[PDB]
């Protein structure tokens, strides 16, 4: 197996009507692929996907956390959980949501 | 007149060369292998060769008994709910893999067959009861003859089938059989079917297995413990060893390189990677 | 009885190197002579690394595998094998066997889980 | 009806008034009417490999160009 | 002296002639030229039919196309010629038949192309099936494609439809479609069409079988397997293609047991 | 009766024995042979046939058609190896599954000369010279042309005769070698190098494959029949 | 986001002659609001209600008044507002 390492950013969102990606998580170079789950007080809809990784046999998973944006979520906390059988423990990555509004 | 135990050719001394003779250059597109010996491309000394190919003659490559099956039989108490077990084995060299792979270096063969039988027995219930020495009947039931349905029915009369009555604890039993094929040679591979499906007939009626034919149906061996039921159950195994003797073979083939998977040439997913990793420029 | 002693799974780091531990428990009551020890990949028509009591080591590709403990002349017990630069294609089930006497040959399977 | 044949002797004992030298023969007598019962004689023949190594219609002369 | 050459051949059988200017000699399988059945090896006693030039002549099968993705092709004999002129008619009107063949595989390209085809003639070319739940189940119809032949694949794909099984071969290329390694197929009679060297392969095949004569409709004596040992390439093009054409002539064919014509179920 | 005395071996069963035994089908009417083409008299006849070497057993090429292709290119001259192989015909993974290797795995001992023939499969417009080498054992295995060139070798000029054969002469301390990896009976090193470089004109593939074949010479023999590790039956 | 505005400071029991009570214009926006503006539903702030930045100081009243008050908050993104009717009576 290969120990991936991982990122999360917040995708800043306007006040679109549509459910859009508000936070991204990405575990690059996993073997076996990492498991990405989201936890937060305001659960949304996670869309996960994966491209082959760098070294043969690795996989990089890019999950993004899709939600219908709304003023009261700005500055709220969303946590990406990247789980993998090579970590000491499920590794927790946390984003500071951002929504611009009038 | 060259025999299998004759010495191979001597190496002749050969010196330096500079000419239009070009043994080293060739063209494998023709389908031929270049017949070179060392004196064609290096300087050689004279050597009187004594080695021979005596042990790789077809006869010697095959001169061994190989296990082709294990048959189980028993002799239980008469009070058993379960029937006394007699064994029935369809004769073949394809239930095991080692002899099969050696014969399959060739497409066709002819041989007399020597069969040797090793018989072993044991108690199975942790009991102290005993059993008296067993006699076994090994009956050859050729295709068409009535196969036994019970360990003691009339077929074991064997008026015409050959049978061996083997006594436990004596030298392993042994018989020879002639080349018995209905063809001029045994076929190790048959690229065909036993039925032509006809347009005017249902598909079910014209169907048959690929690669199968009675070319190789040789009937069965039926084996029983002749002794009546005993209060302590004894289980036995008959191991059958086949040695092909007086053998001829034809049309060489690449040997089986992935695991066998049934009596045909089929292969199974997950077994198709015989070669291991090795880098091109690593010794 | 002589029994071979190895983890069921080993991680396993991409681009790093790992040691696969494989050791022979041999109850000090009974004696055995272990002639050689062979690491093989799963069903590779034969061996990947082999060390021998007297003849020493031999590797498929020498540049990437190394017997950690096995030492020439000594009584062979520790088949532990270190392989460098793990890539994805290095994941798999590996067998490790010892060739003893008069016990025969005892072997075990190691899952090499490679992860990043 | 004995068949007497010679052995190809490999290791020779220190002897030439009984073993190693003065051709050592062996004897075979068949006991059965069926020839399938016979032992193998191992007195076998070799052949040229050409039907597999050179199955070309026009003869190969190795010192010459194969293609001409 | 006159300029005769290994590379330049003419083959004439019946009313047909083949020429080639880039041959690599030609192979006579196991050193045995085809022949009629000798009286000392004969078995059916009826006077045989021997069509001679009516059937012993070059028949060209449908051409196929070699690309960078081709894994290989296979045909069986006599099956690939079953619908060829009077050879096919004599085959189906008789219970028994035997025949040898001249097989000529054709594939030209240019001095800037590269690639190499192994052309193997295999006695009893039994191929593996597509099933992991039943063995020896390929149907007569799928085992006998006629002149279109079949293909090899780089991947074994088990048929999982147990309701209506496909019942066809799944011949994996590096296992020669039969469970043995392709690198060893050279112990079978063969030639290689390596485009820088030659543009054809010629194999003369004797009738081979464990019997003097047999059912041609039930049994194929020879298989022809063509696999790319080195892939097709050209200049720096991503999708080159060049055709491969098979032309086969029966030789010394004879038949016994004449009756009404066999009308086989082929679909 | 004639006084007799049973010796050791009595009633066994030695699987390599060679005795008479009663026939279970007396007076059977045996079908006669016919003259089938292709009869073989000695397994070594099969060993003398060229079969193709799976040279490239990398993790992604092994067990695919690509394992047989050795890729060359028109890159500038280098003294670094195209391929490196050990002369252990029954146990090096590249040789052990060739027809020669698979027959040698039914025997314990092998002896004699071998030969490697390479086929160039580039375009007709491609040229080049390569050096094929055999270094008998006991020194540093050749990793540079400078060392390989000091052993047995053939410099191959690519051209209309498509292929080139290097003979590996039987050079050995023992009279037979083992068919397993073994230092005492080690056979040495086979390697191929660029002698000049592959050259192509424009509009021509700059990369191409060579294929290699191995076969035994007429002085080759094997002995001590044994089972192979190349097939098994689990349970 | 644009300002979200409300006005706190009013318990319905404002009476004549009370002490200066002061209302805040609470607004939470991002980024922080740039401008506060105090007006009435009638236009100009009544004399008694003097604006102080983000707050409105409500002086003692001589006679009972109604005004509905408007806090117009400008932040970097837009400008929003909140309403509040406020009464001053005599009662006790
Ligand atoms: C290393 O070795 C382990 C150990 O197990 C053993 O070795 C294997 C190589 C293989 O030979 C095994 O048969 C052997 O016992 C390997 O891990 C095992 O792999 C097997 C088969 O792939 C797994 O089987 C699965 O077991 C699951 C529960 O444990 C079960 O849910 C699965 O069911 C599904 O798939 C089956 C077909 O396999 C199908 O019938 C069902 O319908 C369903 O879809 C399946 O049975 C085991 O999980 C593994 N065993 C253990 C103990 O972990 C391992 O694969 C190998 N290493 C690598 C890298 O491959
Ligand atoms: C401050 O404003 C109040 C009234 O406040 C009320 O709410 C506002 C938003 C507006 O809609 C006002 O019009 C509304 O009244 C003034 O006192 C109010 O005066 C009106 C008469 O002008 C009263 O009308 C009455 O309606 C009730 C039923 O609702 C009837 O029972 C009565 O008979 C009468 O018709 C209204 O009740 C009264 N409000 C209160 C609480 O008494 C107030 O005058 C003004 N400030 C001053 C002193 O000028
Ligand atoms: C998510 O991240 C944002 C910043 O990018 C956090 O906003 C910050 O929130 C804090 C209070 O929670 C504000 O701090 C206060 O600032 C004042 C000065 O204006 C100071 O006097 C106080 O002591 C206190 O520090 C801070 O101004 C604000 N940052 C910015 C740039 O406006 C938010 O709290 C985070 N939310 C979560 C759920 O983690
Ligand atoms: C069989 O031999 C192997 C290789 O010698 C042993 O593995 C390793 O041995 C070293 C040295 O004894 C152990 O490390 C020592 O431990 C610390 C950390 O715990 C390490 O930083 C130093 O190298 C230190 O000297 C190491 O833990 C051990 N590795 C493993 C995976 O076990 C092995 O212990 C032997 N096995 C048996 C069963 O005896
Ligand atoms: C998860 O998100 C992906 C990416 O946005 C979605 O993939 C889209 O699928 C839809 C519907 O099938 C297509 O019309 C789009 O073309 C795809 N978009 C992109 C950017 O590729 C997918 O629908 C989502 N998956 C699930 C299971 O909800
Ligand atoms: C929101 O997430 C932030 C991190 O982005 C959390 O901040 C951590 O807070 C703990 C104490 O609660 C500190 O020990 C860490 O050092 C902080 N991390 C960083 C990067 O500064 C915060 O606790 C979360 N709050 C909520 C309400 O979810
Ligand atoms: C009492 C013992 C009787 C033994 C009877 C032996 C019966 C004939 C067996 C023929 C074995 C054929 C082996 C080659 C099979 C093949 O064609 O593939
Ligand atoms: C609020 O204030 C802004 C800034 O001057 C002004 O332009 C806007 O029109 C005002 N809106 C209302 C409804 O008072």
């Amino acid at each position: 197996l290969a120990k991936p390492q991982n990122t999360a950013e917040v995708q800043k969102v306007q006040l679109t009507g549509e459910p859009v990606p508000m936070a991204r998580c990405v575990s690059t170079g996993g073997r076996p692929p990492a498991q990405i789950t989201w936890h937060s007080d305001l659960g949304g809809m996670p869309n996960t996907s994966q491209v082959p990784g760098f070294l043969s046999g690795t996989v990089t998973v890019t999950s993004l956390w899709i939600l219908v944006p709304s003023s009261q979520v700005d500055g709220k906390n969303v946590t990406c959980k990247v789980e993998h059988e090579s970590f000491e423990k499920p590794q927790l990555l946390t984003v500071n949501l951002t929504v611009y509004y009038p | 007149a060259a025999t299998s135990r004759d010495a191979l050719p001597n190496t002749e001394a050969s010196g330096p060369t500079h000419s239009k003779e070009i043994p080293a250059l060739t063209a494998v597109e023709t389908g031929a292998t270049n017949p070179l010996v060392p004196s064609d491309t290096v300087q050689t000394r004279h050597v009187v060769q004594h080695r021979s190919r005596s042990e790789s003659s077809i006869e010697s490559f095959f001169a061994r008994g190989a296990c082709v099956t294990i048959m189980t039989v028993d002799n239980p108490a008469s009070t058993t709910n379960k029937d006394k077990l007699f064994a029935v084995w369809k004769i073949t060299y394809k239930d095991t893999v080692q002899l099969r792979r050696k014969l399959e270096f060739f497409t066709y063969s002819r041989f007399d067959m020597e069969l040797t039988f090793v018989v072993t027995a044991n108690f199975t219930e942790t009991n102290n009861g005993h059993a008296l020495n067993q006699v076994y009947q090994i009956m050859y039931v050729p295709p068409g003859a009535p196969v036994p349905e019970k360990w003691d029915d009339y077929t074991w009369q064997t008026s015409s089938n050959p049978s061996i009555f083997y006594t436990y604890g004596t030298a392993p039993a042994r018989i020879s059989v002639p080349y018995v094929g209905i063809s001029n040679a045994y076929s190790h591979f048959y690229d065909g079917f036993s039925k032509v499906p006809l347009k005017d007939q249902s598909a079910a009626l014209g169907d048959s297995l690929y690669g199968a034919a009675s070319l190789n149906d040789f009937g069965i061996l039926a084996v029983r413990v002749v002794n009546d039921h005993n209060p302590t159950k004894v289980t036995s195994k008959i191991r059958v060893y086949l040695k092909p003797k007086h053998i001829r073979v034809w049309c060489p083939r690449p040997p089986r390189a992935v695991a066998y998977y049934g009596p045909g040439v089929d292969y199974k997913d997950g077994t198709l990677t015989p070669l291991s990793t090795k880098d091109l420029t690593t010794y | 009885d002589v029994v071979v002693q190895a983890p069921t799974q080993v991680p396993g780091f991409l681009g790093d190197s790992v040691t696969l531990p494989c050791y022979l428990q041999v109850p000090n009551m009974e004696v055995t002579h272990v002639s050689q020890l062979t690491w093989a990949r799963h069903g590779e028509s034969g061996s990947m690394a082999v060390f021998h009591q007297t003849q020493g080591p031999s590797y498929s590709e020498s540049k990437r595998l190394e017997f950690v403990a096995a030492r020439l002349g000594a009584e062979l017990r520790n088949a532990s094998l270190r392989m460098f630069g793990l890539r994805v294609e290095d994941e798999g089930n590996y067998t490790c066997l010892f060739v003893t006497f008069p016990q025969g040959s005892r072997s075990v399977d190691i899952w090499l889980r490679v992860l990043a | 009806g004995a068949q007497v044949s010679s052995q190809k002797v490999g290791a020779h004992e220190n002897s030439n008034r009984a073993y190693g030298g003065s051709t050592i023969n062996y004897t075979t007598i068949n006991y059965y009417r069926d020839s399938a019962s016979n032992a193998a004689s191992k007195q076998d023949f070799s052949q040229d490999p050409s039907k597999f190594t050179e199955p070309i219609k026009d003869v190969l002369i190795k010192t010459a160009p194969m293609l001409n | 002296a006159c300029g005769y050459s290994d590379r330049v051949l003419q083959l004439t059988l019946g009313n047909s002639t083949i020429t080639t200017q880039e041959a690599a000699n030609s192979v006579v399988a196991y050193g045995r030229w085809p022949e009629y059945l000798r009286d000392s090896e004969a078995n059916p006693v009826d006077q045989p039919t021997e069509p001679d030039v009516a059937a012993c002549r070059f028949y060209t099968l449908d051409t196929v196309s070699w690309t960078k993705e081709s894994r290989g092709w296979w045909w069986k004999l006599p099956d690939a010629l079953r619908d060829m002129g009077l050879f096919g008619q004599n085959m189906y009107y008789h219970y028994l038949g035997r025949s040898g063949y001249t097989v000529h595989v054709q594939c030209n390209a240019s001095k800037f192309h590269q690639g190499a085809l192994g052309v193997f003639a295999v006695p009893e070319m039994c191929l593996a099936g597509d099933s992991n739940t039943t063995t020896m189940h390929t149907s007569y119809q799928n085992a006998n494609p006629g002149e279109k032949g079949g293909t090899f694949t780089g991947t074994f794909t088990p048929d999982n439809n147990q309701t209506s099984p496909a019942r066809r071969f799944c011949p994996v290329d590096y296992l020669l479609g039969n469970g043995t390694l392709l690198g060893n197929a050279f112990v079978f009679p063969h030639q290689i069409i390596n485009l820088r060297t030659n543009n054809c392969a010629t194999l003369v095949l004797p009738y081979v079988n464990s019997l003097s004569i047999d059912s041609m409709v039930k049994h194929n004596n020879w298989g022809i397997a063509i696999l790319p040992l080195a892939p097709l390439n050209f200049a720096s093009e991503s999708s080159p293609e060049i055709p491969i054409t098979l032309t086969i002539a029966p030789m010394c064919c004879e038949f016994n047991g004449l009756r009404n014509i066999t009308l086989p179920r082929l679909q | 009766g004639l006084p007799v005395m049973n010796t050791p071996g009595s009633n066994q069963y030695l699987t390599a024995d060679n005795f008479q035994s009663p026939c279970a089908l007396p007076e059977f009417d045996v079908t006669p042979p016919i003259d089938i083409p292709g009869e073989v008299k000695n397994m070594m006849e099969l060993a003398e046939i060229d079969t193709m070497i799976p040279f490239d057993l990398s993790a992604t090429k092994k067990n695919t058609m690509e394992m047989y292709r050795v890729r060359l290119s028109d890159k500038p001259h280098t003294d670094d190896p195209i391929l490196c192989l050990s002369l252990s015909p029954a146990s090096d993974p590249r040789l052990s599954h060739t027809m020669l290797g698979e027959i040698l795995n039914y025997y314990t001992h092998w002896a004699g000369s071998l030969k490697f023939t390479f086929l160039f499969c580039g375009s007709m417009m491609a040229t080049g010279k390569l050096l094929v080498s055999y270094a008998p054992p006991g020194a540093d295995p050749p990793k540079k042309r400078k060392e390989a060139m000091l052993g047995t070798h053939v410099i191959w000029d690519i051209g209309l005769q498509s292929s080139c054969t290097m003979v590996v002469p039987w050079i050995s301390n023992t009279t037979y070698r083992q068919t397993i990896d073994d230092s005492f009976t080690e056979g040495g090193y086979i390697s191929v190098f660029y002698q000049t470089r592959i050259v192509v004109p424009l509009s021509t593939p700059r990369e191409m494959d060579i294929l290699g074949f191995v076969s035994a010479c007429n002085d080759f023999s094997v002995r001590l029949l044994r089972d192979t590790t190349h097939i098994e039956q689990k349970a | 986001y644009p300002p979200e505005v409300s006005i706190s400071g009013y318990d319905n029991n404002w009476y004549l002659g009370q002490n200066e009570a002061t209302l805040t214009c609470d607004a939470r926006s991002n980024p922080e609001p740039t401008g506060y503006n105090w007006s009435t539903t009638m236009g100009p702030l009544p004399p008694f209600a003097v604006a102080q930045g983000a707050q409105l100081l409500i002086r003692p009243v001589d006679k009972p008044i109604n005004t509905t008050l408007i806090c117009n908050v400008t932040n970097a993104l837009g400008a929003r507002q909140a309403e509040l009717t406020v009464q001053v009576k005599e009662g006790p």
